[PDB]
């Protein structure tokens, strides 16, 4: 749609990204990029909003010995909270066919 | 040693970094609290 | 005069150390001072 | 006699590690109020 | 400097350092003092007493890595030092 | 576990929250990494 485009005036730099966005409203919405996250995904969140409850560092530990048989453990335990349950928003993609 | 060694602590390292990769991915990604 | 490949080398190395480092400090102090901590206020008997 | 002496190559050297790298609570439950 | 008992070996004959005719003492010396009397063409030359020490605590591990790379020069060795009483010749 | 030793020292502060200071503000605090390490690099 003749609506919106690009210009370039002999400009000798090709920069095909966007990475902030501004509502109607005003509310700014900062971008990043995480590849481990699942394909048919984007989450808006925010930093405070959300926090890592962990109970116990990784915390080197050893579980038995037979001999020459050594073993080490790992004790990472930790735990997701959310202040809101409304203040997160997430959209999908569905409805084909 | 022959080779190297001392290969306990790069071991050791290679499962910490994984361990944190795999907590990154599976958290943010979705599943229920069966049980 | 300082290349690109020793700085490199060097985050490599200092990187691995720091791994090995926290790995044992962790459950060498930390495991400990974080439940001293607690009993500080007397928050750890549930 | 016959001595050549440019083959002794005894380096016996080991490994050198040039691998690649890409890198509280305290009960078990938590809650918050909303 | 302190020396522990873990890294300390004497003859059973002995009663002090006087009469004591064999004494080891195993050092952790960088590879900078030992190239600085020999083999100066190799510098890859890798390797109870750690069990004790360990135990001393429950913290450290001497036979773990800190973070050392064997071939930089730093790097830490065991080394065998001795006082004997003998005549080798 | 450096945040969550802290964090659990009391039970008041979170270093991992935001205080108010917007992240291209030069004074946002960021954290670095010192080293004091005897090697020969060379």
């Amino acid at each position: 749609q003749g609506s919106r485009k690009r210009i370039f005036e002999n400009t000798k730099q090709f920069i095909y990204e966007v990475n902030s966005i501004t509502d109607p409203l005003g509310q700014s919405y900062k971008i990043i990029v995480n590849r481990w996250m699942p394909t048919d995904a984007v989450y808006f969140f925010r930093s405070a909003d959300w926090t890592q409850m962990v109970l116990r560092a990784p915390k080197r530990t050893e579980l038995a010995k037979d001999g020459s048989y050594e073993k080490w453990m790992i004790e990472m335990e930790v735990g997701l909270r959310h202040r809101n349950p409304y203040a997160s928003g997430v959209l999908f993609t569905a409805a084909g066919k | 040693n022959y080779g190297r060694g001392r290969e306990l602590m790069y071991q050791l390292e290679k499962k910490g970094k994984e361990i944190k990769r795999d907590l990154e991915k599976i958290l943010l990604s979705g599943q229920a609290r069966t049980d | 005069k300082y290349s690109e490949e020793v700085l490199d080398e060097l985050r490599v190395d200092l990187q691995r150390r720091f791994n090995y480092a926290q790995g044992y400090v962790d459950m060498a102090v930390k495991g400990y001072a974080r439940e001293a901590w607690e009993y500080f206020y007397g928050n750890l008997p549930a | 006699t016959l001595f050549v002496s440019y083959d002794q190559n005894g380096k016996k050297l080991s490994f050198a590690n040039w691998i690649s790298v890409l890198s509280s609570i305290n009960q078990t439950i938590f809650s918050w109020q909303t | 400097e302190y020396v522990p008992s873990e890294q300390i070996f004497v003859d059973e004959h002995a009663t002090s350092f006087a009469d004591a005719q064999y004494f080891c003492h195993r050092v952790r010396r960088s590879k900078e003092d030992l190239v600085a009397m020999g083999f100066p063409k190799d510098e890859i030359e890798a390797f109870q007493s750690t069990v004790a020490w360990s135990r001393t605590d429950w913290r450290q591990d001497i036979d773990a890595d800190i973070g050392t790379d064997t071939e930089d020069i730093a790097s830490m060795v065991w080394v065998y030092e001795h006082y004997i009483r003998t005549g080798v010749l």
